[PDB]
């Protein structure tokens, strides 16, 4: 049980180690959506 | 004088595009607040009970 | 210009990917970690008895 | 289940909240732009 509770514990450090990582693809989502909005702009700048 | 008439319609543009893109910036900051606000309540409840 | 932001968005691309894969990487984990305490479970209930 | 939906919204509406300040950005910067160009204008003016 003393073992059980060890392997809680470093579950519970993978769930923030998982909500680390969501928070990054987040991050890398957010970016990419204004990469894009950017690269629209610059196509339609270039077009023209 | 063309680019003069360019450069003013623009710089009137220019100004209303900021005015704009600030309100909606505004906006959904204020929105996003308040449903994590709410989220976050909720969530609290829940771990307590 | 676009030629650099297109090779950023490949960029990001990949790492959204590495991002995604990671996210699964962790769910599995904690499909594993929720195994491991139904077995714990279990071996608590074995112990009571 | 409500926690969930509601983390989306709020992922979603800072995504939207991004792409209008990378719009913000280039406007400041076409303003930028446009400023230089009134500049270079009054100079070809005179």
């Amino acid at each position: 049980r003393k073992e059980i509770k060890d392997r809680i514990s470093s579950c519970s450090s993978k769930e923030k180690t998982l909500v680390l990582e969501r928070r990054e693809l987040e991050g890398t989502r957010v970016s990419l959506e204004e990469r894009t909005k950017n690269l629209v702009s610059k196509m339609e700048k270039a077009e023209k | 004088d063309s680019n003069k008439t360019l450069l003013h319609n623009h710089l009137k543009s220019i100004e209303s595009l900021k005015l704009e893109n600030s309100d909606l910036e505004g906006k959904i900051r204020g929105v996003e607040d308040d449903l994590v606000t709410v989220q976050t309540e909720l969530n609290e409840e829940k771990k307590r009970l | 210009d676009e030629l650099k932001v297109i090779e950023e968005q490949l960029k990001h691309t990949k790492l959204a990917l590495a991002e995604n894969d990671t996210n699964m990487n962790e769910t599995l984990n904690l499909k594993v970690e929720l195994k491991e305490q139904s077995e714990q479970l279990k071996e608590q209930m074995e112990d009571m008895e | 289940s409500k926690l969930e939906n509601k983390e989306n919204g709020l992922l979603n509406e800072i995504s939207r909240l991004k792409t209008s300040l990378s719009i913000k950005v280039e406007n400041l910067n076409d303003t930028t732009e446009k400023s230089k160009a009134l500049e270079s204008e009054i100079a070809s003016s005179s």
